[PDB]
């Protein structure tokens, strides 16, 4: 008590433990991994079936924030939906009063420093949503930025969010990412969160994976269908 | 913020005010101010506490003030809240004199400063302004009055009051040797005398640690005079007098 | 504790005890199973009352000609929710001159309800929607849960002893979405009848509907008008 | 931004504002610092003890100005010395502003205690953690105030804030004189910062202001230290 | 103090609004019933002293000339959502040039109800739920209505209802003595025995306020001799 | 907008079978000053409706600004849906309306093509905001030129190929080119259709003056 | 005054006009016309010469401060969308033309124009000012694409000088300055200096 | 200066029978002295027993049929039930008020059946002042309208004529005529004509073609 | 338009043509002139209709609610403060509103005039319109606080037919209201062609 009831009070030592909650509330949720490579960068983000009743594509963790610029969510989805609104919003304001898509390192940095915001008063509660996003350009290439509750963005080669996480990481090391094919990358990727979900933990499971990158025209859309089903027979043969 | 508030500002189980308890104990042991009416004017008696001799004390009054041209006023407590209060009062009389074009009587200005203390009070969250106001003047409709209010809020009028450490004290001594209706300002003064140097016997009788204030009609024309220190040396000589011919004489 | 006496506070665990007690209160409310076929989708509720002299409240609200609503939890946020979407729906018709699709409805309530979550002394709305509307791509179920997640379902089952109506919605997913209008409904129906026990009947005259279709507005039925629904009904399982 | 509604500083049982006691005793633990007025003019003398000489002792200043008539030094949080000196500069200008004349030092510090007590009794706030001593001419004539973070005020011919603070009080009513000049005034405080200074003063550990009818002007080291040796 | 204004339970529903129940069941007994030729509203004075005047002990109130309301609970805080629904009431007459439906005017209540908190919405709002349970008996064009206002927000359109210190089980005999064909006159004379039974004293015509909407005549309450007439014969 | 500064003259506009034709000058006339002579007046809304503009020319900047950003944010939801022709109508007209009730209008008259659900659509909105639809519509001194003609000919054959909307768009062009002072001999024309929206870069019309000599 | 720019390959080139009147006195006859945004992107301004400043300074904020958040230089179509933004928002009562040029590593030496009322759009020669009007035959029958740097400042010069012989509100000297990739020059033509034309003797 | 007023022209009428309500206008857009279209009907049906006849300036007419759309859905919703001719004359009567510092320049008639299956035909003005009449015409040609109505549906001034309540086919065959007399004088309308009938049996829509000038 | 209003010993009388013109054009000869704010309660529109209509509804709006309130049916001249404060606070905003109203209360008889000017004067007798002037003549010479209720009757419609006659913005047929006690009565609807075929013979 004192010390964990609010975001805009330290620890004795000068820790935030509802940002360190938050965290907990975004590693328990589903797996969410984004590789970035020379020509794209790719989400694949883990859905829990509660019910063979949803639809696929629903309650979607992957957003489309700006013409060209994804956003890969992990924890609470509607606090993730929100953030994905406040991202849109952001690109919009920079599209009207600069006449471009907005880059997405300043996307990224202006999105951190609005839930960092959202880190500081007691009239409010840290976010309970990490979130990844990834864009293209002609003269900045490939880009992917990943954003923690807290409030801090780093650009990642390749990054995990979620239970599995680390273990996404390592085995995905031996992979030279950023130099690779995104459509290789695509198959790899449907490998790793394969292999990184557990079915004995979750036996109902399913794949959202889209990318964004110089074979999109620089604007990020959704994996075509069939390359979904070829992705799938790939990573069905690497379950081995 | 529901555990960090501080909540000044709510009931208490048994019915009273524990934050206006608390700024009336603390006026208690603050310091020490007399008023008392006579027939042709009314006198102040405020005790000064702090008396190092570093002070500059070029004032010409501490703890009383002059809230508008024909009414003077004795603060008891925290004399920041004090100043702020003193000014704000100030502030409303002009805007009654400006309003009305007429001095604006003592019981108007009271009332305001009690609707604006209990409103205070009443909400705002904030801890109650804990300074007794003691207030002396002259109007066209009763002339010379003085009023005592509360920081709860409430007012009375009064032909005499103490407020202070042994208010008790000082209020026996004006119930038993104040002549209503015959009191001119030699008795009155004599009687403030008196007080000072009873209801707070520790420390006896000085002349810098009090300052002393009359208010009197001449001409039509409300006059509000300090006692300099060598009229307070003054007082303080008769009042040794008159104790040594009493005591004589007993 | 001190975790479940505020929203803005974040529990050990990392939940909110709010949004806990709100999605409780969901599971408390009254029983509504809706479901959705390949044209139509229609909602089918049983209306509790404080007493049997009370007349079975409805819970399946009209929000707009081609969408409406089901509530399970507090009956004033509820209405307070509907209306802020059904004036979503006229501004849109206003606006556009279009039907506001589904989708988008849902997306909007979820990201108001998303407000409450993060804004300090201000509590979710401690009720569940099950959306069922029409638009150009075709009908759509919507579950949005106190908790200002929504989920896109084909059918389910909110409100106490709903676990037999999602097994029965399990079961017969499958078949769902190429059934008529009339065996829909009735689906549905027998869904409602499998939530209740058996002692207990799924009388015409404590039981709604709310059903739009291709060419069908959305339209709420009563006892009156559901007794045809109610025909050849097979007994309590 | 929300703001809190309700008062951080409150009534104790006893009456007594326990938090202003304990701003009270963090300016006691901060920095002490010392005033003394002449017969023609004032003086401001305050220890600057930065951690070891890595810190640019000249870069920082403690002694401020208000106007060309009025300097202040202060004891206790930088931090809240800042924030108060930049609203007093404020409140200085805006009374020049609307009357085209200097500033009477007692306004100005009435001001300041104003302003403090609407620090102490509003919501959401904490209480200034600082002492001032302020020095002011006007109408040919020195003034220096205290003014506490409990919001008052008062006209001190001397004052010693800060640790030791009582002794230093003691130690000046000692060596004060009515009718003193102001080089007895800076002797008498110099005299009393190395007296309490407890590590062997240095002229940039002394910085002084002097205020007269030529207005308020801080010493610089040369002149420091030239009176520090005229006085041993 | 510690628990807030918007603070659920660990089963899930707001404390506060039982606590608002609870003072319901603190109230006046009323009993409202409803039938083909009208509705009848009644309450039980529960008069404190007889020097205490009559006339301002009345807990049943006019909202239109065709609807009546009673009140159980904190009467005076019951004054301010009456008022607010006659003037919601004029206002949907003086905007569609027709008299208001009492649902629709119910409906409106409840909106008004269950509005408040700490820092929810402008300051100057409420900070408390209604604690007030209310019978909003009245003719419109779906002949007599009758309907249970729960403080809530949980609107009620039924045909019979008892709330107040007797609430239940009164309620439950009253039932058991209602029909689905009963004319007014029986309405009133079941109501009256009723609230007669329940009475925890000795009642008279100053120990109830009665009144009832016709289909024909406007809302119209039951002054001292037509109670004695309608009371002598029970 | 107090007066339109910078304006663009009239903009033609028809539709045909499965799709509609639009076309106006690449001109920006500065009052009688002609200072742009290749600026874009018709903005793409998207794949399915396009929009043609006259008046001034920095509040089209601005509505087609507003209208591309809202049409992102729209593909942006992912909806699997698309803003109907005649929504875009509907909410042009909206706008126009609130910015005139500010008194704070916008001097523009807009002509709305599209072509969706096999439905070719043909919109008009104008400053004032009046709004309706036509199978020919034209803006400014068009609506006195080619509108006539438009109708006519539309009158005569209810239903016209593509090339014979083109033709009939190109000859009153050239009547507009003829008889109105702020036209230009390049103009800029579009097609809505099926297969998404065409803008035919920067064409020219074909000029007759041989009655020049006929004066004496 | 009068302003006018032209782009060449790989940079720009823009020249003003040094007379500002208030009427027909002369406010100032040095007066500068073209201020550096960015180090190397200028504005050309005309019109309101309040109006101009506060446009350009407010401008000159907002860029540096988002050049600063991005770490990278800007580009010439922002700064011109921006002064897009900023007339359109304030036509009512800002009264300007502002000429918007200047090279960025993406795009190269690019020119937009601003005039009154809040437009934008890129002219590969754009002219503003009083005494515009006087010299668009003139850039027609001379200009020609693919031009180098210093042809383009010619002929750039030799327009504003038949623009400020030929306009009143013009006049004084005449400031050129050059930006690519090498920098920012700038030099003023001066009496002599100035191209001067025949003049019709008879 | 901008005018934020423009006068579109247009022609509305509408007469209410014992049992039935007809409402007709032209369907000619005007602007000056350009001719838009030659299909807009001014007559916009909101329930099927109540359509409303809204001239003038074409924006205001818009805006304000949206809004009597919304505003019907809204007490829809709220009353669970329709609204009478009576409640959306009302209604529109506040709307136009709620105006008043910037009227709507239109003319509006409000032709439906009541509960009682009688005609009724509400005639308002731009502030918004109401009132019910068997028969009113509004718009361009009100003036060339009224007189002949007054004569011929009210009988008004005329001896030994018995009061034949109208039907149907006299309506009709009248706003027929009435309409063919106004598009020859008027230049604000003709070339067209939609009429709704508005009946027991529902709402009827018919056109007639007009002086196609 | 012409509305005229007078009191006398069994109540008051109120009179007003059916004529409404828009410009130098007749708009309707039917307009319901007179305005039952209440059962008991009259009022009036001239000059705008339509602000003198819904001035005239708000006043039945806010009087119900008063009356509701305070269990009391509401005074005239407290009907009448509330309406000249409602109109007055939008003063010189375009408002052109008038009337008269009448009605029976604690008082007796009591008549009220209020306009858009916020000019609330009682009296005797008054009336407002384009005929108005002319009607003052025939009221005025006319008018005796004893007279009978049909004198009463009479005496208004002659005025209200003197007033439409020689004016041209007054005409269609007199509405006739007569207040007493209780409320009011609708004394007649005549056509002022029937009424001038009368007075001449």
């Amino acid at each position: 008590t004192g010390y964990d009831l609010s975001a805009s009070t330290f620890s004795p030592d000068g820790r935030v433990f509802q940002v360190e909650y938050a965290m907990k509330a975004v590693e328990n949720s589903s797996t969410a991994i984004g590789i970035r490579c020379k020509d794209g960068v790719v989400f694949g983000v883990e859905k829990l079936v509660l019910s063979k009743l949803y639809e696929e594509g629903s309650n979607k963790r992957l957003f489309n924030v700006d013409r060209h610029v994804g956003m890969a969510v992990a924890g609470l989805l509607a606090d993730a939906r929100s953030l994905a609104d406040i991202a849109r919003e952001e690109a919009s304001n920079f599209r009207s009063n600069f006449g471009y898509n907005i880059p997405l390192k300043h996307l990224a940095d202006r999105v951190a420093m609005y839930v960092h915001a959202y880190t500081l008063y007691s009239a409010v509660r840290p976010f309970g949503c990490s979130f990844m996003l990834g864009s293209y350009s002609v003269n900045d290439g490939a880009q992917l930025y990943m954003i923690d509750p807290s409030g801090v963005s780093y650009g990642y080669w390749g990054c995990a969010i979620g239970k599995a996480r680390q273990a996404a990481k390592t085995e995905i090391e031996k992979l030279q990412m950023k130099e690779m094919t995104c459509r290789d990358i695509v198959k790899e990727v449907a490998k790793i969160i394969y292999i990184v979900h557990d079915e004995v933990k979750d036996k109902a499971f399913e794949l959202e994976l889209s990318w964004v990158g110089e074979l999109t025209n620089g604007r990020h859309e959704i994996v075509p269908k069939d390359i979904r089903e070829e992705a799938e027979k790939y990573a069905k043969e690497s379950l081995k | 913020s529901r555990r960090y508030d501080s909540r000044t500002t709510i009931f208490s189980p048994e019915g009273r005010l524990y934050q206006v308890e608390y700024a009336m104990e603390a006026i208690g042991h603050a310091g020490t101010c007399l008023g008392i009416l006579a027939n042709d004017g009314v006198l102040l008696a405020a005790e000064r506490r702090n008396i190092h001799k570093l002070l500059d004390e070029v004032f010409f009054s501490e703890k009383i003030y002059k809230l508008n041209e024909d009414m003077a006023c004795s603060v008891a407590g925290i004399t920041s809240d004090a100043n702020v209060l003193t000014n704000e009062l100030r502030l409303i009389a002009q805007r009654y004199l400006l309003q009305y074009q007429e001095p604006i009587p003592c019981e108007q200005l009271v009332t305001a400063l009690c609707d604006i203390k209990q409103a205070y009070t009443q909400f705002g969250g904030k801890r109650p302004f804990g300074v007794s106001l003691l207030y002396i003047g002259w109007d066209k409709h009763y002339g010379f009055q003085l009023y005592q209010s509360d920081p709860s809020g409430n007012y009375g009028g009064w032909k005499a009051t103490c407020i202070g450490n042994n208010s008790a004290a000082a209020v026996s001594m004006l119930k038993q040797d104040y002549k209503e209706g015959e009191m001119t300002l030699k008795s009155a003064l004599a009687l403030a005398i008196k007080v000072l140097n009873k209801t707070m016997d520790v420390s006896k009788l000085s002349a810098e640690k009090v300052e002393i204030a009359t208010l009197t009609r001449e001409n039509g024309k409300t006059v509000i005079r300090v006692l300099k220190q060598k009229e307070v040396e003054q007082l303080i000589k008769k009042h040794e007098e008159e104790e040594a011919k009493a005591e004589r004489e007993k | 504790n001190q975790y479940d006496n505020d929203v803005t506070v974040w529990s050990p665990q990392g939940r909110i005890h709010q949004i806990e007690y709100a999605m409780e209160a969901v599971k408390q409310g009254s029983a509504t199973v809706g479901l959705k076929s390949k044209t139509h989708a229609v909602l089918v509720a049983l209306k509790r009352a404080q007493s049997e002299l009370a007349a079975h409240q409805k819970k399946i609200l009209h929000v707009d000609n081609h969408i409406g609503i089901s509530i399970a939890g507090l009956t004033a946020d509820a209405r307070l929710l509907c209306n802020f979407m059904r004036q979503e729906c006229l501004d849109s018709r206003f606006v556009f001159d279009r039907p506001l699709p589904v989708s988008r409805l849902v997306s909007l309530i979820g990201s108001k309800t998303q407000i409450p979550t993060q804004r300090y002394g201000r509590r979710p709305y401690g009720v569940g929607l099950l959306i069922a509307g029409y638009d150009d791509m075709g009908p759509h179920i919507f579950q949005t849960c106190p908790s200002a997640n929504y989920f896109d379902c084909r059918a389910m089952s909110i409100g106490a002893r709903s676990q037999s109506a999602r097994t029965y919605l399990e079961r017969h997913m499958s078949e769902f979405m190429e059934c008529n209008l009339n065996e829909l409904v009735k689906h549905g129906l027998r869904a409602l009848r499998e939530t209740l026990p058996a002692e207990q009947d799924l009388t015409t005259k404590n039981v709604s509907i709310g059903i739009v279709g291709k060419d069908l507005e959305f339209t709420i039925y009563d006892d009156d008008d559901v007794s045809p629904f109610l025909e050849g009904l097979e007994e309590r399982p | 931004e929300r703001g809190y509604s309700f008062s951080l500083t409150t009534f104790s049982p006893s009456g007594k504002l326990v938090q202003i006691e304990y701003a009270l005793a963090a300016v006691a633990g901060g920095a002490p610092s010392v005033g003394i007025k002449a017969a023609n003019g004032v003086v401001l003398a305050t220890e600057k003890k930065q951690k070891s000489i890595l810190y640019d002792e000249r870069s920082v200043h403690k002694v401020e100005p208000i106007t060309k008539h009025i300097g202040l030094v202060y004891s206790g949080m930088g931090p809240d010395y800042r924030v108060l000196v930049h609203r007093a500069r404020k409140l200085a200008q805006q009374y020049y502003l609307v009357y085209q004349e200097p500033i009477p030092t007692a306004q100005l510090v009435q001001r300041v205690a104003s302003v403090m007590q609407e620090y102490t009794q509003s919501g959401g706030v904490r209480p200034f953690g600082v002492s001032l001593l302020i020095c002011g001419w006007n109408e040919g004539r020195p003034y220096l105030f205290q003014s506490d973070p409990s919001g008052a005020y008062f006209a001190w011919k001397a004052t010693a804030m800060g640790k030791n603070y009582v002794n230093g009080k003691t130690f000046l009513e000692k060596r004060y004189n009515e009718d003193l000049e102001l080089e007895d005034a800076i002797h008498t405080a110099i005299l009393t910062l190395k007296e309490s200074f407890e590590g062997q003063m240095t002229e940039d550990n002394i910085e002084v202001g002097i205020c007269n009818e030529a207005g308020f002007r801080r010493l610089t080291p040369t002149e420091v230290k030239d009176y520090l040796a005229a006085i041993a | 103090y510690d628990r807030g204004v918007n603070t659920f339970s660990p089963e899930g529903r707001l404390f506060q609004v039982e606590y608002a129940i609870e003072a319901i069941k603190l109230g006046s007994t009323a009993i409202g019933i409803q039938t083909s030729e009208g509705v009848c509203l009644a309450v039980e004075k529960r008069i404190t002293s007889p020097l205490m005047e009559p006339s301002s002990i009345e807990k049943i109130v006019e909202i239109d000339a065709h609807i009546g309301c009673a009140m159980s609970g904190l009467i005076a805080d019951a004054k301010t959502l009456i008022d607010k629904a006659r003037v919601e009431t004029q206002n949907h007459w003086f905007t569609y040039n027709e008299t208001m439906t009492v649902e629709s005017v119910t409906q409106a209540v409840s909106n008004l109800a269950l509005q408040f908190g700490e820092e929810d919405a402008d300051p100057g709002a409420m900070s408390r739920p209604f604690g007030v349970a209310l019978l909003f008996g009245g003719v419109d064009e779906k002949g007599p209505q009758l309907f249970h206002m729960d403080p809530s927000g949980t609107f009620v359109q039924c045909d019979a209802r008892a709330i107040g210190s007797a609430s239940e089980g009164a309620q439950s005999s009253l039932q058991e003595v209602y029909h689905k064909s009963m004319t007014l006159k029986e309405a009133i004379k079941s109501s009256l025995i009723i609230l007669k039974q329940v009475m925890e004293e000795k009642l008279n015509a100053t120990n109830i306020e009665l009144a009832t909407v016709q289909p024909g005549q406007n809302f119209h309450m039951f002054t001292k001799e037509e109670l004695e007439e309608v009371i002598k014969d029970i | 907008t107090q007066n339109p500064m910078v304006t663009g003259t009239s903009v033609l506009g028809v539709k045909f079978e499965g799709g509609v034709v639009i076309a106006a000058d690449m001109l920006g006339s500065y009052g009688s000053l002609a200072r742009f002579r290749n600026i874009s007046r018709i903005m793409r809304v998207n794949n399915s409706t396009m929009l043609g503009a006259s008046g001034d020319y920095a509040d089209f900047q601005y509505l087609k600004q507003v209208l591309g950003q809202m049409v992102i944010d729209e593909e942006l939801l992912g909806d699997g849906h698309s803003y109907s022709p005649r929504a875009i109508h509907s909410w042009l007209t909206r706008a126009m309306y609130s910015r005139r009730s500010k008194m704070n209008p916008l001097w523009n008259t807009m002509v709305i093509g599209g072509y969706a659900d096999g439905e070719s659509f043909l919109g008009y909105v104008d400053m004032l905001g009046v709004a309706y639809e036509a199978p020919s519509l034209a803006t400014g001194y068009g609506a006195y030129l080619a509108q006539p003609l438009l109708r006519e000919v539309l009158e005569k054959q209810p239903v016209l190929s593509q090339t014979e909307a083109r033709d009939l768009v190109e000859r009153c062009m050239r009547v507009l080119y003829y008889r109105d002072a702020r036209s230009y001999n390049r103009f800029q024309i579009a097609t809505v259709t099926e297969k998404g929206v065409e803008i035919e870069g920067p064409l020219s019309t074909e000029t007759n003056w041989d009655i020049a000599h006929m004066i004496s | 005054t009068t302003i006018m720019a032209v782009q060449f390959d790989g940079g720009v080139v823009l020249g003003a006009d040094s007379r500002t009147t208030t009427g027909s006195y002369i406010a100032n006859r040095v007066t500068d016309k073209l201020t550096p945004i960015h180090d190397r992107i200028f504005c050309c301004r005309s019109g309101s010469a309040a109006d101009t400043q506060a446009v350009a300074d407010a401008v000159t904020y907002q860029l540096g401060f988002h050049s600063i958040e991005l770490n990278e230089p800007p580009l010439v179509h922002t700064a011109a969308s921006l002064f897009k933004e900023m007339c359109y928002r304030y036509r009512e009562d800002l009264m300007a033309g502002i000429i918007i040029a200047g090279w960025d590593p993406q795009e190269g030496g690019q020119v937009y124009s601003v005039p009154m009322g809040g437009m934008m759009v890129r002219q590969s020669f754009a002219i503003g000012g009083s005494g515009s009007s006087y010299i668009y035959g003139y850039v027609d029958a001379t200009y020609r694409e693919g031009m180098t740097k210093e042809e383009c400042l010619q002929f750039t010069a030799n327009a504003l000088a038949l623009a400020m012989e030929r306009d009143g509100s013009s006049g004084g000297v005449i400031r050129l300055a050059a930006i690519a990739e090498s920098g920012v020059e700038r030099q003023v033509l001066l009496g002599d200096q100035i191209p001067k034309f025949a003049v019709a003797t008879l | 200066r901008f005018s934020p007023y423009v006068f579109n022209g247009g022609t509305i009428l509408a007469i209410a029978g014992e049992d039935f309500a007809i409402v007709a206008s032209d369907t000619r857009l005007s602007e000056g002295f350009s001719i838009h279209t030659r299909d807009s009907p001014k007559c916009y049906k909101l329930t099927d027993k109540t359509v409303i006849g809204c001239s003038g300036f074409h924006g205001d007419c818009l805006t304000l049929t949206k809004i009597i759309e919304a505003r019907l859905k809204m007490y829809k919703h709220s009353n669970n039930k329709a609204m009478t001719t009576g409640a959306i004359a009302a209604m529109l009567s506040t709307i136009l008020y709620s105006r008043r510092f910037f009227p709507y320049y239109v003319y509006n008639i409000i032709g439906g059946l009541d509960e009682e299956g009688k005609g009724a035909v509400y005639s308002f003005d731009p502030v918004g002042s109401y009132q019910r009449d068997s028969f009113k015409a509004g718009g361009s040609a009100s003036a060339m309208l009224q007189p002949l109505l007054d004569n011929q549906v009210g009988f008004k001034n005329m001896q030994n004529v018995e009061h034949v309540p109208l039907s149907l086919d006299r309506a009709m065959r009248l706003v027929k005529d009435v309409f063919i007399s106004a598009a020859e004088r008027d230049v604000y309308t003709g070339d067209a004509l939609r009429i709704c009938i508005v009946t027991k049996e529902g709402i009827r829509e018919e056109t007639v073609s007009l002086r196609k000038d | 338009t012409t509305t005229l209003a007078f009191k006398f010993r069994h109540g008051v009388i109120v009179a007003a043509d059916s004529r409404a013109t828009a410009g130098a054009y007749i708009a309707s000869q039917t307009v319901k002139k007179v305005i039952e704010i209440n059962p008991y309660l009259l009022g009036t529109m001239a000059g705008g209709a339509a602000d003198c209509s819904f001035w005239e509804r708000l006043l039945a709006r806010q009087c119900r609610i008063y009356e509701l309130r305070n269990k009391e049916r509401i005074s005239v001249a407290a009907a009448s403060k509330l309406l000249a404060n409602m109109v007055y606070q939008y003063k010189g905003m375009g408002l052109s509103m008038g009337t008269m109203i009448c009605g029976w209360d604690k008082r007796g008889p009591g008549l009220y005039y209020v306009d858009s000017e916020g000019n609330r004067i009682s009296g005797a007798t008054f009336s407002v319109g384009s005929g108005s002037v002319y009607a003052y003549g025939v009221m005025d010479r006319g008018y005796s606080y004893d007279l009978e209720v049909e004198q009463a009757y009479d005496l208004a419609r002659r005025a209200i037919y003197q007033a439409t006659y020689r004016d041209a913005y007054s005409g269609g047929a007199v509405n006739l209201y007569h207040v007493r006690e209780d409320g009011w009565i609708r004394v007649s609807s005549d056509n002022v062609a029937d009424l001038h075929e009368k007075y001449s013979g």
